[PDB]
């Protein structure tokens, strides 16, 4: 039995934990998912890793999932571990909403999976959730926001962030091109295309979704391929047209 | 509520009728009372309405992990003590009066299931408020070994005296046929009961203070 | 044959995607130093295996690998005695139990598949080794006929006309799979004969009564008929031409 | 209800009526009360339905298990101890007696009484409603060293008196008797009873 | 890699034995049993300056005739100092009387092996902590040690700490059975100024006594400031 | 092997787990203790192997009464066999208790080595590092003698032993005629056994043990009293001059 | 018991034990599932070592309730604990919603325990990739779901020996809008590319789905398909 | 070393080192000696002090009235398996209103100290007791062990260089069933300062003394109570 044991809940020698390593790891080699906020909205755009000529394509999304009315993630890692901890979320969502009955606020949400991740780096024994997650939303406190976590059970607040495959590539080339406060969401996509092109160029191989706020209420839908192969051909001529000048 | 049984030398025949009273209320005058549990089984529902529903709900389910597990068509015994044994531990608390036919390997099987947990096999019974019509309508006419055209006829006169009869009870008689090559779901087989009507009202009798149209497009 | 982590020494995967510890207790059936034959007839269904007393001290009818699990059903164990007994006092809950559950004889191949499944939560958790044992069931089904069931330390069970396990194992089924082949009027005469002269052959040992128990289900008499020392001598001294 | 149960030489003869009552109705009247607990162990159901059946169906039950786990037939002291402990342990909650008899090897035809958790073997025993009117005559009308049709004719004669009497028991009469050879199970009916005083 | 309950081959549990170790790195303290009282005195080892040298409480008061001196894992003693806390008034509740220094030092002795892994709620390892315990109960003032491994036994004077070995020697010589509370009370600060690489005043130690007459009182920095003479 | 030997939840690669043979192991460095099927019931014979003077004779009693009507003899680590004895006791208790009689003893046989078999099967828990012997004698069951091994293999025996003097002391019972023979004879024969096998050269002086369950007791497991066990110890002394 | 993770996280960052499982699937004996227009099929090759066994008693394919089926590559006791639990998935769903169930929410509860065994004490997880086909609205349903709890939706694919060969020979063969006529006979000649031996009715094992629910194809209706070969 | 580390761990020897590692527990402890005559049952302790300032270690402990005990290895084990003792002897005076029988109460130490060398993360009791006491039966001295067993016993020693306290006894066996109180507390005494060098010997400081009989319950006799059983014999 103590033979047996993994031991995934201790410090290594250095101060750190090893398999909360090794999961971020795990997430480095998965399929490349960024998040962009905006004055307008937020955004969330994902490499799709399920690309094959016989896959069927039944749900309205393959690496995007929503979590409440207001709220939706992606996410970047063991997608069967996803599938877990997205339940869990729309779990604590309606938790919130049965107890007080207003939306959970965004950050909230968060806290409470990372609550639970936190638990399987501390105690139990056990392997932690090899999942890194991005979060959009809108609530009454702090309006549209954009989230990350990783299976430490760590969170932070971005105004533009990447996790996956070229993860480090991508966020120095968002601290580029982000500027705070002035970005909107159709500015905002011409970025989210850009900077696909840089760490991955066909639609199927790209799934975007956007959460805005029309007229009193939040708007969550996935893009179809019509929207996001026009979007390819103008990043395209835009990306000729400077080069001929 | 009147349900009763009868087994015939083809099979086994089921009848209910269609009222659900609320107190001394008709709550619905069209309902199935003749529940399906498996292909050859089918069970008839009285006492505590919900009662009567959940628990061959539930048996049926079981009946279908049972013969999926088995690959065998499931035994009528089988169905007679889940229920026994689910309905005994809640002390007749789960108030579901049950009649249970069916045809298996071992030929025609009729058994009266209490809530308690008591049961009985049979060859004629009946449950429910109107129960004695229907069981005398059954002892002053029953033989061994009916056709299937006499078994039916008879059948329908022992719940048509407890329609007539009982007060909870009304409405048509639903049944079910079950040979030995499948079952046959003769619902609204009789219809013991056979008006002017028509108030209609000008649009603007009815006042209105607030009026929101909420359109939806698809 | 790959090996990496504690996948010998626990029921884990190896690389290639074997058990080494379920393989580990297929092993363990042959060190009983025993060979189990099962044979399936027109109208019944018989087991045979080696019923060794080289202790003259021994009471030679305590000394037994065929088991009694219902009237209507019996099993021939081979492998390590003690998991062997074992599993049968579990063959003998499982079956009983269905019948105070659902009310009618428990069927052979469920009853094979209760106990296989059984088996699974050994060859998936870490916590406790596979039993080192094979059980095969006989039993007259109603519907189906006599049949014959055997199953694994891995989980595995399966069906047979006819089956064999322990340390002759291969042997036994190549001798059985050359005689199912041809043509025969399989009787209770038929179906015994084969099951005795395929574990003497193998061995190459002329039997003697004590050397052998034998265990059989027919259509007449469903029960588990254990033969006695008279009724298996019948059978050899008919093999005398 | 009315059960009986009677010992002789080499067997028991085991008796029942057939009513099942649910106050003035009847619910069944051909309902055999005496259950099999082994191939060679009856017991005579009496009292709560539901309670008696599932008391059978247990001891069945633990008995199957128990007569495999020894290679041998249970004993009858071993059935009715079964039944004792169950209808003891549970007597606050049950409401249902279990006369328990049959044959063994070792100590042959024997009856005992199981009334609320107690265990007795007598010669004879009693049971049910219909059992308090026949008191007098099982008194009056046994003596030992019957036969087996002396102990039919006993337990019909006795069970048929009750149910003239009893509104709860009535019908027909079942009738088991045990020995080594093994079960006859038998039906006298409603039209073949044995005729006394009755008015 | 082996358990907490592990015997080794001397006949000794190893987490028992490295629990004994741990109170060597422990910053070292001296207690004096006499017939007119027990002293108890410890230093308190400040790194900084920054510091505030009052909350370092290596002295405590378990009852108001009884005091509790402590070695090695700080926080480790507060689990054990609060238990006793609570036994005594749990005492006083059920029996209406204080309890005694023996007492007191058994029931916590008795945790001191209430460790494992397996059949378990409950500790992982012992309290890598030897106390001191000092009190004035009806047999007198009394001095008891007790270590991880749950042995506790009365002493006439005794050391724990760094500097243990080379105190106790020195409490060989000084100690005397007729001596006076005064004179006991200046030979533990004589001996803990020796062994103490920082120098002795009164704001890096602590003392406190416990009188027959008077109660558990731990020294001010005015109190410890007329002492320091000596 | 090496590496698949530390638990009862690990097969080594031949097929064999060594923590229930090195269990078994313990016992083979155990005393002698034996048990012989007479033709009126069953006699238990033990080497108790004095390891000082300064004990008290009927001390480290290797013989026990599990019930009434059954009597245990061990051979193995003693810690262990008295937790068995324990562990018999109470499921013996509880048959009387279920079913109203004394236990049968192929049953009594049979449940005892199941909770030994349990004991083999996880790292959790090791294997009873014990071999014992069950004995009993009936009206209808007559005489019976069974043998449970750390493994939990349960076998019915006319002779058996264990211990040291193992394979020794079984080729001195077969040519016993046991059988035939009575449990009032088997007393004498028993003695003898153990004072054969008995090495006096490399182990210390010995109590020997005996009980005994048959129609002399009434089916009763007692022990044999000081007339009879001085008689066979002096007839084991006097005999082994007669074949030296 | 043990109640720690024996599936843990190499330096290179891959769950060891799950790709050590995907090595058990794809040394299975194989198996292949079709998504037809008004239909999907299930095949695999049920061909054991000798003729002793009985081939009418254990079968590969089987049925979840009466309009879901399945189909596995690999172990085959561990398939065994995935079909009672799915079946009582099924049930628990109809109890509940009083519907049969979807497909795809069976998917991702057997999943979801699939998932469960890669992360909880003292067990190894599946060693089984699942083939899950279906009918829910009035369209056909076909599933995969590997020893991760990771699922995935096909049109066609292949599994266990030569299953790189299989779904090559799919890609280009399989057309968006076949007959279940079609492709029942297309599922056959992907199991005859990584056959050894002459094939029959009995060494093979076929169930469809379609608007009448699941069902086991009988020895003679498989003759029949096999005829024209 | 492979086998040295889990109780659950059969050695290849058939041996449990665990075990036998936890039986050194009692030999490193201190010596203490225990014997009984036709009427009472004696202990006697060698109390080693920690330093020659510290007062002497408490080694003989009260059971019941009827029952006492003597110590040698970790003492939160010999005070957890006393407690034992001692609730087991309370639930015999409540239950029956008699005092339970010494062979019984020392069978349920051999089944309770038993239970975790066979079960993983548990360890055996480190300690050996010798048991003083009286019932129906006269007086008993019993040994319990690390390993579970026990032994009835005329006499018994335990502890550092017990060897020598063992030899003693063995040869004044007949003579202790006739000796008075007196001359039976004197040869255990003489059994227990055997074990000592030639040094040091017997004082009222470092000895403790433990009675029961027929007469007496059972007392403990540590500094002036020792005085009056020294004072007759001493020489070498
Ligand atoms: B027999 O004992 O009558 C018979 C034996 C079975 C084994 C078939 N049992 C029944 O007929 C029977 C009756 N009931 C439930 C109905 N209860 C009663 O009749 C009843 C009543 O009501 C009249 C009363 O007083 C009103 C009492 O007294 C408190 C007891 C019982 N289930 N099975
Ligand atoms: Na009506
Ligand atoms: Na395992
Ligand atoms: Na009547």
């Amino acid at each position: 039995s103590r033979r047996y044991d993994s031991r995934t809940t201790i410090f290594s020698p250095e101060g750190r934990l090893y398999q909360v390593e090794y999961a971020m790891e795990a997430i480095g080699h998965a399929g490349t998912c960024l998040g962009i906020l905006a004055n307008d909205g937020v955004l969330l755009a994902a490499e799709r890793r399920n690309i094959h000529k016989l896959l069927d394509e039944v749900f309205f999304s393959e690496k995007i999932y929503k979590l409440n009315e207001d709220m939706a993630c992606s996410v970047a890692g063991i997608t069967s571990d996803a599938n877990v901890l997205t339940n869990e979320l729309r779990l604590i969502a309606q938790r919130y909403l049965l107890q007080y009955q207003e939306p959970i606020p965004c950050e909230q949400l968060v806290t409470a999976l990372c609550d639970i991740k936190q638990a399987y780096t501390q105690f139990g024994g056990k392997r932690p959730f090899g999942v890194s997650l991005l979060y959009i939303g809108w609530d009454k406190h702090y309006g549209f926001q954009l989230y990350q976590s990783d299976p430490s059970g760590n969170y932070g607040g971005w105004k533009a962030t990447c996790i996956g495959n070229n993860s480090a590539a991508a966020v120095s080339m968002l601290k580029q091109d982000y500027k705070e406060g002035e970005m909107t969401l159709k500015s905002a996509l011409a970025l989210a295309i850009k900077v696909l092109n840089k760490t991955m160029l066909s639609a199927e191989k790209v799934e975007i979704a956007t959460l805005t706020r029309e007229n009193g209420k939040t708007v969550i839908r996935v893009l179809k391929q019509k929207e996001v192969e026009q979007l390819i051909k103008k990043h395209e001529e835009e990306e000729a047209k400077a080069e001929r000048e | 509520t009147t349900i009763a049984g009868l087994v015939f030398q083809d099979g086994v025949i089921l009848g209910a009728d269609t009222r659900a009273t609320n107190d001394s209320v008709v709550a619905d005058k069209s309902c199935e009372k003749i529940h399906f549990i498996a292909p050859k089984i089918y069970c008839c529902g009285a006492g505590v309405a919900a009662d009567a529903e959940m628990t061959t709900r539930m048996v049926a389910s079981k009946m279908e992990l049972h013969a999926l597990s088995t690959g065998r068509e499931p035994r009528v015994a089988t169905v007679t003590r889940i229920l026994r044994q689910t309905l005994f531990r809640y002390q007749g608390h789960v108030g579901a009066s049950l009649i249970v036919g069916g045809v298996d390997l071992t030929g025609p099987q009729l058994y009266g299931v209490h809530p308690h947990g008591s049961y009985s096999r049979l060859p004629f019974t009946a449950l429910g408020s109107g129960q004695d019509a229907a069981l005398a309508v059954l002892e002053d006419r029953f033989q061994p070994n009916m056709t299937l055209e006499a078994a039916q006829g008879l059948l329908v006169e022992a719940v048509t005296a407890g329609i007539l009869g009982d007060l909870g009870s009304g409405g048509n008689v639903d049944a079910c046929v079950i040979t030995k090559t499948g079952a046959k779901l003769l619902r609204t087989l009789s219809s013991p009961t056979e008006r002017s009507g028509r108030y209609h009202f000008v649009p603007g009798t009815t006042a209105v203070l607030t009026q929101t149209v909420k359109p939806l497009t698809l | 044959g790959s090996s990496a982590g504690f996948d010998r020494h626990i029921t884990i995967f190896s690389p290639e995607g074997r058990l080494y510890q379920v393989e580990y207790a297929f092993k363990a059936i042959n060190q009983g130093g025993l060979t189990s034959v099962a044979v399936r007839g027109k109208d019944c269904a018989v087991i045979v295996t080696q019923k060794k007393v080289p202790d003259k001290l021994l009471d030679s009818s305590t000394v037994t690998h065929l088991f009694k699990i219902t009237e209507n059903i019996g099993c021939v164990m081979t492998g390590m005695t003690a998991d062997s007994r074992s599993q049968v006092q579990r063959a003998r809950y499982e079956a009983a139990n269905w019948k105070y559950k659902y009310g009618y004889e428990i069927p052979v191949d469920m009853l094979c598949k209760r106990i296989a499944d059984i088996s699974q939560v050994y060859t998936q958790n870490a916590e406790m080794r596979p039993l080192g044992c094979c059980m095969i069931l006989i039993g007259i089904d109603e519907e189906q006929g006599p049949q014959v069931y055997k199953c694994d330390p891995a989980g595995y069970y399966c069906g047979f006309k006819a089956t064999a396990a322990g340390v002759k194992q291969t042997e036994s089924t190549s001798f059985l799979e050359k005689k199912v082949k041809k043509k025969f009027d399989w009787t209770f005469e038929q179906t015994v004969e084969t099951a005795i002269t395929c574990l003497s052959t193998v061995l190459s040992i002329d039997f003697k009564p004590s050397e052998i128990e034998v265990g059989v289900v027919t259509v007449e008499n469903p029960k588990f008929r254990i033969l006695t020392e008279a009724e298996i001598d019948a059978h050899l001294v008919a093999l005398a031409e | 209800t009315t059960i009986m149960a009677v010992e002789f030489d080499g067997g028991v003869v085991m008796g029942s009526d057939s009513r099942v009552s649910a106050g003035e109705a009847v619910v069944n009247r051909v309902f055999d009360k005496l259950s099999p607990l082994h191939e060679r162990i009856y017991c005579a159901l009496s009292g709560s339905a539901a309670d008696a059946q599932a008391v059978a169906d247990m001891a069945a039950y633990q008995l199957e298990l128990h007569g495999i786990e020894l290679e041998e037939p249970p004993l009858v002291l071993a059935a009715a101890n079964v039944v004792r402990n169950i209808s003891y342990k549970y007597r606050e909650d049950l409401s249902a007696h279990l006369m328990v008899a049959g044959w063994d090897q070792r100590e042959g035809g024997q009856v005992y009484g199981t009334l609320g958790g107690m265990l007795t073997r007598q010669p004879f025993a009693i049971g049910g409603s219909g059992s308090t009117f026949i008191y007098g005559y099982v008194d009056a009308a046994y003596k030992p060293g019957m036969s087996p049709e002396e102990c039919r004719r006993f337990t019909t004669d006795a069970i048929a008196l009750a149910m003239s009497r009893d509104g709860s028991s009535g019908g027909v009469i079942y009738l088991v008797t045990i020995t080594a050879a093994g079960v006859d199970h038998r039906v006298i009916l409603g039209n073949e009873l044995p005729k006394f005083y009755d008015e | 890699d082996r358990g907490v309950n592990t015997f080794s081959p001397e006949g000794r549990l190893f987490q028992v034995e490295y629990a004994i170790e741990a109170i060597k790195l422990g910053s070292t303290a001296i207690g004096i049993q006499t017939s007119e009282g027990v002293c108890l005195a410890v230093e308190k080892r400040i790194t900084s300056p920054l510091m505030e040298p009052s909350s370092i409480e290596k002295i405590v008061e378990i009852d108001a005739h009884i005091g509790c001196a402590m070695s090695g894992l700080i926080a480790d003693a507060k689990t054990l100092i609060d238990k006793a806390r609570v036994e005594t008034q749990n005492h006083w509740f059920t029996y209406n009387e204080t309890m005694t220094v023996e007492s007191v030092t058994q029931a916590v002795s008795n945790l001191a092996l209430q460790f494992g892994e397996e059949d378990a709620d409950a500790m992982s390892r012992p309290f890598g902590v030897a106390l001191l315990f000092g009190g004035v109960d009806e047999k007198g003032p009394q001095l008891f040690h007790m270590d991880p491994s749950g042995t506790f036994v009365q002493c006439d004077a005794r050391a724990i700490g760094s500097a243990s070995e080379g105190a106790q020697s020195s409490l060989q010589e000084v100690y005397h059975k007729s001596m006076t509370l005064k004179e006991a009370i200046k030979s533990s600060l004589i001996i803990l100024k020796q062994v103490m690489e920082e120098k002795l005043n009164a704001t890096n130690i602590e003392l406190a006594t416990v009188q027959p007459g008077q109660n558990f009182h731990m020294f001010t920095k005015e109190e410890l400031e007329e002492v320091i003479k000596d | 092997g090496t590496g698949y030997d530390l638990s009862a939840s690990t097969f080594s690669p031949d097929g064999r787990v060594f923590q229930v043979e090195y269990a078994m192991k313990a016992v083979e460095n155990s005393s002698t203790a034996i048990g012989i099927r007479c033709k009126d019931g069953v006699v238990f014979g033990v080497e108790k192997l004095v390891l000082s003077k300064l004990y008290e004779e009927g001390s480290n009693k290797r013989l026990f009464n599990v019930d009434r009507h059954v009597g245990m003899a061990v051979a193995g680590l003693l810690a262990d066999a008295r937790s068995l004895a324990d562990i018999a006791r109470e499921e013996a208790s509880n048959f009387r208790s279920n079913f109203g009689y004394n236990i049968p003893l192929k049953h009594l046989a049979d449940r005892v080595a199941m909770y030994v078999h349990a004991y083999t099967l996880y790292s959790a828990v090791r294997p009873f590092g014990c071999s014992f012997m069950l004995g009993s004698y009936s009206v209808n069951d007559g005489a019976q003698l069974y043998m449970i091994d750390p493994s939990g293999v349960s076998y019915g025996y006319w002779g058996c032993a264990i211990g040291k003097a193992r394979q020794a002391a079984k080729t001195e019972i077969e040519k016993l005629q046991m059988k035939e023979m009575t449990c009032r004879d088997i007393v004498k024969e028993v003695a003898k056994i153990i004072y054969i096998v008995h090495d006096e050269v490399k182990d210390k002086a010995f109590e020997l043990e005996l009980s005994w369950v048959g129609e002399l007791t009434n089916g009763r497991h007692e022990i044999v009293p000081k007339d009879i066990r001085e008689e066979a110890e002096k007839y084991a002394k006097e005999s082994l001059k007669e074949e030296d | 018991g043990y109640s720690f993770s024996l599936t843990t996280f190499s330096p290179s960052g891959k769950l060891v034990q799950i790709e050590y499982a995907l090595a058990a699937v794809a040394g299975g004996a194989p198996s292949v599932g079709i998504k037809a227009a008004n239909g999907v099929v299930l095949a695999t090759e049920k061909k054991q070592k000798s003729i002793l066994y009985d081939e009418r008693s254990v079968h590969k394919v089987e049925p979840i309730t009466k309009h879901i089926g399945l189909v596995y590559s690999g172990m085959g006791p561990d398939y065994r604990v995935l079909v009672h639990r799915a079946r009582k998935l099924a049930q628990q769903y109809y109890l509940v919603y009083q519907e049969p169930i979807p497909t795809a929410q069976l998917v991702q509860r057997v999943a979801s325990v699939m998932q469960e065994y890669t992360q909880s004490g003292g067990v190894r997880p599946f060693g089984v990739s699942l083939l899950i086909c279906g009918w829910n609205e009035g369209r056909p349903y076909l599933f995969q779901s590997d020893p991760s709890g990771a699922y995935f939706a096909w049109k066609a694919t292949a599994m266990g020996k030569n299953y790189v060969n299989g779904k090559t020979f799919l890609e280009k063969r399989y057309n968006e809008d076949l007959e279940l006529e079609d492709a029942i006979h297309t599922a056959i000649l992907t199991l005859k590319e990584s056959f050894e031996g002459q094939m029959t009715e009995d060494n093979i094992e076929v169930g469809i789905c379609n608007e009448a629910g699941f069902r086991r194809l009988t020895p003679t209706e498989v003759k029949d398909y096999l005829a024209a070969i | 070393n492979q086998y040295d580390n889990d109780v659950t761990v059969w050695s290849p020897q058939g041996r449990i080192h665990q075990i036998e590692y936890a039986m050194e527990a009692v030999k490193q402890g201190s010596a203490t000696v225990g014997l009984k005559s036709k009427t009472h049952a004696v202990l006697v302790a060698l109390k080693r002090a920690q330093s020659e300032l510290a007062a002497h270690q408490k080694k003989i402990l009260h059971v019941d009235n009827h029952i006492g005990i003597s110590i040698a290895g970790l003492t939160a084990d010999a005070r957890l398996l006393c407690n034992f003792m001692r609730q087991e002897c309370l639930d015999s005076r409540f239950v029956f209103d008699r005092p339970l029988p010494v062979s019984r109460l020392v069978s349920l130490i051999g089944s309770k100290t038993q239970i975790p060398t066979q079960r993983y993360g548990r360890r055996p009791y480190g300690v050996g007791l010798l048991i003083a006491g009286y019932d129906d039966m006269g007086p008993h001295i019993f040994q319990t062990c690390p390993s579970a067993n026990y032994f009835d016993c005329r006499a018994m020693s335990i502890g550092a260089r017990s060897q020598s306290a063992r030899t003693y006894l063995e040869r004044h066996m007949s003579e202790f069933m006739e000796c008075n109180l007196n001359e039976l507390v004197k040869h255990g005494l003489r059994a227990l300062r055997e074990t000592l060098p030639a040094e040091q010997d017997l004082t009222t400081k470092n000895v403790s003394i433990g009675i029961v009989g027929k007469d007496l319950e059972f007392t403990i006799y540590d500094d002036d109570d020792v005085s009056p059983f020294l004072e007759g014999l001493e020489e070498r």
